[PDB]
C-alpha cells in the first residue's frame, strides 16, 4: 500500500477502504466518518469541476486563440443577456444541486425518474451514480475511481496553477509555458520575488483593477497580492 | 567552614537563635559569592590597564575600569555594539535566569535536573551542598578528587577571594580619591614610594 | 514532573494539569474556588480567541498596508470605514451590541445552566448548542469540520495548542497597544525599523520605555 | 482567596466601596449634567 | 582509552560504541539516548559539508588563485558557462533537489530501514548497517574494517569543521583566504598577526545582489 511518504505511517482512521486513499490527513480532518463522507463527496465534486476547467482552459486557448480565458466573462458576445444567462443557471444548476444534495443526506432517494415513472436509477454509493451518468465503462471501476481521483487532485492543482500565473504573468498557461520553456533559468517563481530581512519583492499584477462590464464596473482583484512572494 | 579562621568578633554565625538572612547558610554561600564576583571584578578592572601598557590591545580601549559606561558621568566608551541599555537589558535576562535558577537550587537542592532545559539538567543536578554544584561544567576537569585537596582548594578560594573583596574596595576608594586607575597607582607608588601615598593625595 | 512556569516551585493544589495550559501560574490565588476557576478558563478562552482574531487582523491589515495597496493602519480603520463607507457610527455600535448580546447571553446562560440552551427553544435547533466542555462548545455550527469527536488525545493536542497561541496572541496585542503608544507607528514598520538597525532601534532608544 | 472575600464582606469595607459608588455616581452626574436645580 | 582531558571521567552514557568517542559531554546534551542519536546525525553531517568545504576552498584557492571564495557567491564571480546568471533559477533547483534528498535522510531518521529502495526502480536499494552511513551506492569502492575508518571520518570531521571556521573567521578578520594568509604569515610573523588583524571586519556591508541587498554579518563587533 503506497503513502504520500513511503515509511511513514497513516492515521489510525484512514484503513485504505476509500479510493485514493494514501493515508494524508495531517490535521486529522477525517476522524469523524459523518464529516468524511461530506469530505468524500466535496473531494468528488471539486475534482470533477476541476477537471473540466482545466480541459476548457486548454481547449479554450487551443481552438480560440487571443482570448485570454480570465477575460473570458468579460469579452464574450451573445444576444443572450447576462442576466437571463444567469437566471437559466441559477434555477438549472439549484435543481441538479438540490438532487444531489439530496441523495448525500437521504442515501438513495432520488433514485427515480420524477416526470418519468419508468426510468429508475439503480442502487449504488453516493458519490458514484451510475445508470445514464455512466452509459460506458472501460475496464473495472475499482482501478477508474483511482485514475478519476488522481486526474481530479492534478487537475485541482493546475487549476490553481492557472489562476496564480494568470495573475502573476498576465499569459494564459500554454503562452506561460512557453514563456518557461523560452528562459527556463529566468523565468520562475524564484526568479521573479524574493523576500529578505532587508526588503521585499512582489511580481506586479497584470489584472489592472475593477474592470469596466457594462455600466457596472467589476471589481477585479488579485488573489491576497499582499502575501504574495 | 573554608575560611574558618575565628575572625567572628561581632558574632553573626551563632546557631542559637537565627533566622532570616543572617544563617551560616546563606553567610557563607554569600561569602562566596561576593568572592568570586570580586575576583572577577580586580582582573576585569586592572586588565585593559596592563594590556594597553604591554602594547597589546590598542588605545582607542585600554580605558580606566570607571569609564567604561558604568559610570556615564564618570566617562563613557562609545564603540561598542549597541547603547549600553540596550546592553543592560540583555544583561537583565541573562543575569535573571542565572541568578534566578541558582537560587532554585538554594531554595529547593536538586530541583534543577527535572524540568526541561533544552537537555541541559545533568549539568544542573548540583549537590547537597550550595556554593559548590560541580557536575560535568562547573566542575570540568576532575580538579578535587582527594577530600583533602578540594578542601584546600576551597580554603585557596577562599583567600583569594577575600584578598580579591579587599582589592575591590581599594579600586573603589582609589578611584574616588586620585581620579585615577589602579595600575597608574602602581606606577606612581613605584615612581616616588615616599611623596606618592595616601598621606600626598589628601 | 510537568513543567511549570517556575522551575523548583511546587504547583499550587487547585491547578492539577487537567486545564490546558496548566503551568501552576497562579500567584496571587485568583482561582482557589473551583467555580471562580471555571469561570476564568472560560474568560481566558474568551480572551484568547479575541486577540488571536484581532491580531490576525493587525497582521493581515499590516502587511497589507505597507506595500502600496491603500490600507489603513489600525488605529485609523475605524474612521476610515466610517467615513470612506456612508456609515453611521452609533447605528453600527448598536446592531454589533444587539447580535454579541444575543450571542453573549446564550453563552452566559449556558455557563449558568451547563445544558440547557439546546432546549429547542432557540428557532428548533437541539444539542447543536449544547456545550461540551466549560468553554469548548462544539456541535455541528461551532466545529462543523468535526475534530473534537474523533482522535481525543489528538483534540488535547488542540486544546494545548489553542490556549498557546492564545496567551501569545494576548501579549501580541499588549505589545500592538504599547507599541503604538510608544512609537506612534504601525507595528511592521516597527518591525523593519528594528530589522534596519537591530543594534541602535529598539525599546531602548525611544526615550519613552526606559526614561533614562 | 475565600477568606479575603470574606473580609471584603465586612462591613466597614463595603460601606467604603457602597458609598464610593453611590458618591461617583453622584460626581459623574452633577459633572455631565451641571447644575440641576428643577425637573 | 584515552580521553579528553587526564583525571577526567567520562560520563555513564559515552562508552565507546559510538565512533570518536573521547567522554566529553561537559553540558549533559547526550543524557537522553534519542537526543543523542539526533545530535550524532547532525555532528555526521556537520563534519561531511565541513570536510567538502575545507576541500573546496583549498582547492578553489590553488587551482584559480584569484577567486576569494567569500566573493564567490556572486553572480559576476562565476565560471565561464554561467557567468551572468539569474540566481533565482539557480536557488530554484538547489532548493527542488536539496529538499528531496534532506527528506529522504530525515526519514531515514524517523524510520530507519524504510527508505532504501529506489521508489521508480523498484529492483534497487542499499543496505544501510548502521544510521547515518547508507553504503551502497554511496560506498561504490566498498572499502567497508569499519569502525576505525568511522573514527578516521569523525576526527577528520571535526578537524575540518574547526579549520572551516577559521577559514571563515580569518577571512572576515584580515580579507585574504586562507593560503594569503598562511603566506602573510610566513611573510612576516610578528606583523600581520591575530594581535593586529583582529578588531576590523573585512565584510563588505550589505552587498546590492541583482535585484536585492543581502544584510551581511561578522561574527564580531570589528567594522
Ligand atoms: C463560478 C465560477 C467562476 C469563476 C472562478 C469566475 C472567475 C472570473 N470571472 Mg466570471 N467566474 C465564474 C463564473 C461566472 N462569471 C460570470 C461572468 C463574468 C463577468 C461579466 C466577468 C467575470 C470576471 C471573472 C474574473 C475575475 C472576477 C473576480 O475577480 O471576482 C471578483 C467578483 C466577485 C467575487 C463577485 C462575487 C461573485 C460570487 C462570489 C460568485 C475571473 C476569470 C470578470 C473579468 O473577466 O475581468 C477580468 C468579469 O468582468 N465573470 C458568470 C455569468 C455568466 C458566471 C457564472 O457562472
Ligand atoms: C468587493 C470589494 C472589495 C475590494 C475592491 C477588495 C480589495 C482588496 N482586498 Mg478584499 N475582501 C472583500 C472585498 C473587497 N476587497 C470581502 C467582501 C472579503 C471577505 C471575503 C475580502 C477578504 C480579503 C482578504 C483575506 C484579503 C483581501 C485583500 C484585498 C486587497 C488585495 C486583492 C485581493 O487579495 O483580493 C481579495 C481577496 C479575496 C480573498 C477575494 C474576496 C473579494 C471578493 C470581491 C469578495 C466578494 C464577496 C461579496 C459578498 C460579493 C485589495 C485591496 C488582501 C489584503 O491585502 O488585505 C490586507 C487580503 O489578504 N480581501
Ligand atoms: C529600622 C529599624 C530596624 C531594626 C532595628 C531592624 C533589625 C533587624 N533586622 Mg530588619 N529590616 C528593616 C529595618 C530594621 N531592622 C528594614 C527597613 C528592612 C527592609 C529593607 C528590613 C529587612 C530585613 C531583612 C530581610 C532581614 C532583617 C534582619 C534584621 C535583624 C538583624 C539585622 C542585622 O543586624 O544585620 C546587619 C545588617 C546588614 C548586614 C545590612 C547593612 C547594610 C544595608 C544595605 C542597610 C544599610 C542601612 C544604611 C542606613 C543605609 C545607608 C545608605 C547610604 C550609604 C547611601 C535585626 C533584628 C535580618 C534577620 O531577620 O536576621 C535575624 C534579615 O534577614 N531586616
Ligand atoms: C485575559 C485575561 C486572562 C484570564 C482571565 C486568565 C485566566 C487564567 N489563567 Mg492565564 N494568562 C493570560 C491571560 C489570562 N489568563 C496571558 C495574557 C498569559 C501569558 C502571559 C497567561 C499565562 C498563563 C499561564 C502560564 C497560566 C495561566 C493560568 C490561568 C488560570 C488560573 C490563573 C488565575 O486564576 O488568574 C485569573 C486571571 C484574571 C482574573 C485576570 C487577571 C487580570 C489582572 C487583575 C490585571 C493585571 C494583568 C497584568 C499583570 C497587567 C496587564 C495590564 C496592562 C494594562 C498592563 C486562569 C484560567 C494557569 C492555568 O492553569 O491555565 C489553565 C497557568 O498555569 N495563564
Ligand atoms: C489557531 C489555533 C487554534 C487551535 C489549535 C484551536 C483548537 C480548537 N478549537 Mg478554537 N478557535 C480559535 C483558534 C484555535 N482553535 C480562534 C481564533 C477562535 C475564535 C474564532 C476559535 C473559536 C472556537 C470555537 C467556537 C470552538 C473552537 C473549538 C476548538 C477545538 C476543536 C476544533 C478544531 O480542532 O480546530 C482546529 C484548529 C485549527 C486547525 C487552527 C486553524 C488555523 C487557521 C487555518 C488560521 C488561518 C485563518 C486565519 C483567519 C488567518 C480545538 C481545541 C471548538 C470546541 O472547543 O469544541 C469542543 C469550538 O466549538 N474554537
Ligand atoms: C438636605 C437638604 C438638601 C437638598 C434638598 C439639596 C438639594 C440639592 N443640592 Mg445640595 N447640599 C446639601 C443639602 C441639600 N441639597 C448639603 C448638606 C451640602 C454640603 C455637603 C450641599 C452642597 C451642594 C453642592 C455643592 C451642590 C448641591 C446641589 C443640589 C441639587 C442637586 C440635584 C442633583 O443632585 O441632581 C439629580 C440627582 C440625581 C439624578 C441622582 C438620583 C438618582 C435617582 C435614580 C434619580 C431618580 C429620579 C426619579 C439639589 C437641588 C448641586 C446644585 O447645583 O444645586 C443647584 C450642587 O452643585 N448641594
Ligand atoms: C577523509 C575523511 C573521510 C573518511 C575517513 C570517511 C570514511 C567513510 N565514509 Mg565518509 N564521507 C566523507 C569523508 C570521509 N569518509 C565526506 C567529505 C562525505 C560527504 C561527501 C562523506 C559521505 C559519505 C557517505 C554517503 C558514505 C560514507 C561512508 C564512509 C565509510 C566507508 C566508505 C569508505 O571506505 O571511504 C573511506 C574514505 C576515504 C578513503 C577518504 C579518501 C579521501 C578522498 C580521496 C579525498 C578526495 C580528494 C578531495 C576531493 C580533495 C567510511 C567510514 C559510507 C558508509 O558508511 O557506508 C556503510 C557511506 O555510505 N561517507
Ligand atoms: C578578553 C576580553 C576583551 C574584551 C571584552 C575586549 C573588547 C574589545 N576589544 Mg579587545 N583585545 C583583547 C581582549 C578583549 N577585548 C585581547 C586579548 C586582544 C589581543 C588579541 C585584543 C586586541 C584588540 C584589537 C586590535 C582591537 C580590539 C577591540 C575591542 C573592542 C571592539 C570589539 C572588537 O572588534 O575586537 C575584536 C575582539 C576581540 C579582540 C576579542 C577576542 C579575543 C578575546 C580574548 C575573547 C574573549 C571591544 C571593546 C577593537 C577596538 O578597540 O576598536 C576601537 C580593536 O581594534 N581588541
Ligand atoms: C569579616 C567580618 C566579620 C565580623 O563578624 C563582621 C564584619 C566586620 C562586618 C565582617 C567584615 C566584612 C567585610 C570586611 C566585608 C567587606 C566586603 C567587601 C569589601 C566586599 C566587596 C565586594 C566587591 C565585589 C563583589 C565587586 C565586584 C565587582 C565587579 C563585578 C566589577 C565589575 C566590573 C568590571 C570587571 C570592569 C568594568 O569596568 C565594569 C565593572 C562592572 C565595574
Ligand atoms: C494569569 C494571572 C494569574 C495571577 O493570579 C495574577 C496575574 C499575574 C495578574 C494574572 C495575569 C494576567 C495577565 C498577564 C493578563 C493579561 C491579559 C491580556 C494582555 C489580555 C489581552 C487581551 C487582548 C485582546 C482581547 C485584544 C483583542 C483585540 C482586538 C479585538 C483588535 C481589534 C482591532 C483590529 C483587528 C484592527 C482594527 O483596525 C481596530 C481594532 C478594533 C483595534
Amino acid at each position: 500500500r503506497p503513502l504520500w511518504l513511503p515509511g511513514s505511517t497513516p492515521p489510525a482512521h484512514l484503513k485504505g477502504d476509500l479510493p485514493g486513499d494514501f493515508g494524508f490527513d495531517p490535521l486529522g480532518l477525517g476522524a469523524n466518518a459523518e464529516s468524511l463522507k461530506w469530505f468524500k463527496e466535496s473531494e468528488l465534486v471539486h475534482s470533477r469541476w476541476a477537471m473540466a476547467a482545466v480541459a476548457g482552459i486548454l481547449v479554450q486557448e487551443i481552438v480560440r486563440p487571443d482570448v485570454f480565458w480570465y477575460n473570458a466573462g468579460k469579452e464574450v458576445e451573445s444576444p443572450l443577456g447576462p442576466l437571463g444567462l444567469l437566471a437559466v443557471e441559477f434555477f438549472l444548476m439549484h435543481w441538479v444541486e438540490v438532487r444531489r444534495w439530496q441523495d448525500l443526506r437521504k442515501p438513495g432517494s432520488v433514485d427515480q425518474d420524477p416526470i418519468f415513472s419508468q426510468y429508475k436509477l439503480p442502487p449504488h454509493e453516493v458519490g458514484y451514480p451510475g445508470g445514464v451518468f455512466a452509459p460506458f465503462i472501460p475496464g473495472d471501476l475499482a482501478e477508474l475511481k483511482v485514475k478519476e481521483i488522481k486526474n481530479g487532485r492534478l487537475a485541482m492543482l493546475a487549476f490553481v496553477g492557472f489562476v496564480m500565473a494568470a495573475q502573476v504573468t498576465g499569459k494564459g498557461p500554454i503562452a506561460a509555458l512557453q514563456e518557461h520553456l523560452a528562459d527556463p533559468w529566468g523565468t520562475t517563481i524564484f526568479s521573479k520575488a524574493a523576500v529578505v530581512p532587508g526588503q521585499a519583492v512582489a511580481p506586479p499584477c497584470k489584472i489592472p483593477a475593477s474592470v469596466s462590464y457594462k455600466g457596472i464596473e467589476i471589481p477585479t482583484p488579485c488573489f491576497l497580492q499582499g502575501l504574495w512572494p | 567552614l573554608p575560611g574558618d579562621f575565628g575572625f567572628d568578633p561581632l558574632g553573626l554565625l551563632d546557631p542559637v537563635n537565627s533566622g532570616g538572612f543572617i544563617e551560616p547558610k546563606w553567610l557563607q554561600y554569600s561569602e562566596v559569592i561576593h568572592a568570586r564576583w570580586a575576583m572577577l571584578g580586580a582582573a576585569g578592572c586592572i586588565a585593559p590597564e596592563v594590556l594597553g601598557a604591554a602594547g597589546l590591545i590598542p588605545d582607542a580601549t585600554n580605558i580606566k575600569w570607571f569609564e567604561s559606561g558604568v559610570i556615564p558621568p564618570a566617562g563613557s566608551y562609545n564603540g561598542y555594539w549597541a547603547d549600553p541599555y540596550t546592553i543592560f537589558f540583555v544583561e537583565i535576562v541573562a543575569m535573571q535566569f542565572a541568578e534566578l535558577r541558582r537560587l532554585q537550587d538554594f531554595r529547593y537542592p536538586g530541583s534543577m535536573g527535572q524540568q526541561y532545559f533544552l537537555g541541559l539538567e545533568a549539568i544542573f543536578k548540583g549537590s547537597g551542598d550550595a556554593a559548590y554544584p560541580g557536575g560535568p561544567f562547573f566542575n570540568l576537569f576532575n580538579l578535587g578528587k582527594t577530600e583533602a585537596a578540594m578542601k584546600e582548594l576551597k580554603l585557596k578560594e577562599i583567600k583569594n577571594g577575600r584578598l580579591a573583596m579587599l582589592a575591590m574596595l581599594g579600586y573603589g576608594a582609589q578611584a574616588v580619591m586620585t581620579g585615577k586607575g589602579p595600575f597608574q597607582n602602581l606606577v606612581e607608588h613605584l615612581a616616588d614610594p615616599v611623596n606618592n601615598n595616601i598621606l600626598t593625595n589628601f | 514532573v510537568r513543567p511549570v512556569w517556575f522551575p523548583g516551585n511546587p504547583p499550587p493544589a487547585h491547578l492539577d494539569g487537567s486545564l490546558a495550559g496548566d503551568y501552576g501560574f497562579d500567584p496571587l490565588f485568583l482561582g482557589q474556588e473551583p467555580q471562580t476557576l471555571k469561570w476564568y478558563v472560560q474568560a481566558e478562552l474568551v480572551h484568547g480567541r479575541f486577540a488571536m482574531l484581532g491580531a490576525a487582523g493587525i497582521i493581515l491589515t499590516s502587511i497589507g498596508a505597507k506595500v502600496g495597496l491603500g490600507f489603513p493602519e489600525w488605529y485609523d480603520a475605524g474612521k476610515v470605514v466610517v467615513e470612506k463607507n456612508n456609515i453611521d457610527f452609533p447605528t453600527l455600535m448598536v446592531i454589533q451590541f444587539y447580535l454579541m448580546g444575543w450571542a453573549e447571553t446564550k453563552r452566559w446562560y449556558d455557563f449558568k445552566n451547563p445544558g440547557s440552551q439546546a432546549d429547542g427553544s432557540f428557532l428548533g435547533f437541539t444539542e447543536e448548542f449544547k456545550g461540551l466542555e466549560n468553554g469548548y462548545p462544539g456541535g455541528r455550527f461551532f466545529d462543523p469540520m468535526g475534530l473534537s469527536r474523533g482522535d481525543a488525545a489528538k483534540y488535547q493536542e488542540y486544546k494545548q495548542k489553542e490556549v498557546k497561541n492564545g496567551r501569545l496572541a494576548m501579549i501580541a496585542c499588549l505589545g500592538f497597544a504599547a507599541q503604538y503608544a510608544a512609537t506612534g507607528k504601525g507595528p511592521l514598520d516597527n518591525l523593519a525599523d528594528h530589522l534596519a538597525d537591530p543594534n541602535h532601534v529598539n525599546f531602548a532608544t525611544n526615550g519613552v520605555s526606559i526614561p533614562i | 482567596m475565600k477568606d479575603f472575600t470574606t473580609y471584603l464582606s465586612t462591613a466597614p469595607v463595603i460601606a467604603t466601596i457602597w458609598f464610593t459608588f453611590t458618591a461617583g455616581l453622584l460626581i459623574e452626574i452633577n459633572r455631565y449634567f451641571p447644575d440641576p436645580l428643577v425637573f | 582509552r584515552k580521553l579528553w582531558a587526564p583525571g577526567v571521567v567520562a560520563p555513564e552514557y559515552l562508552k565507546g560504541d559510538l565512533a570518536g568517542d573521547y567522554g566529553w559531554d561537559p553540558l549533559g546534551l547526550g543524557a537522553d539516548p534519542t537526543a543523542l542519536k539526533w545530535y550524532r546525525q547532525s555532528e555526521l553531517q556537520h563534519a561531511r559539508w565541513a570536510m567538502l568545504g575545507v576541500a573546496g576552498v583549498l582547492v578553489q584557492e590553488i587551482v584559480k588563485p584569484d577567486v576569494y571564495f567569500y566573493e564567490a557567491g556572486l553572480p559576476q564571480n562565476l565560471p565561464e558557462p554561467f557567468t551572468n546568471i539569474n540566481m533565482g533559477g539557480l536557488l530554484a533547483w538547489e532548493f527542488i533537489l536539496m529538499h528531496w534528498v534532506e527528506v529522504r535522510r530525515w526519514q531515514d531518521y524517523k524510520n530507519f530501514g524504510s527508505v532504501n529502495e529506489d521508489p521508480i526502480f523498484k529492483g534497487n536499494k542499499v543496505p544501510n548497517p548502521e544510521m547515518g552511513y547508507p553504503g551502497g551506492i554511496f560506498d561504490p569502492f566498498g572499502f567497508s574494517n569499519l569502525k576505525e575508518l568511522q573514527t578516521k571520518e569523525i576526527k577528520n570531521g571535526r578537524l575540518a569543521m574547526i579549520a572551516y571556521m577559521a577559514f571563515i573567521l580569518q577571512a572576515q578578520a584580515t580579507g585574504k583566504g586562507p593560503l594569503a594568509a598562511l603566506s602573510a604569515h610566513l611573510s612576516n610573523p610578528f606583523g600581520n598577526n591575530i594581535l593586529k588583524n583582529i578588531g576590523t571586519c573585512t565584510v563588505p556591508h550589505s552587498v546590492d545582489v541583482q535585484g536585492l541587498t543581502i544584510p551581511l554579518t561578522c561574527l564580531w563587533p570589528g567594522s
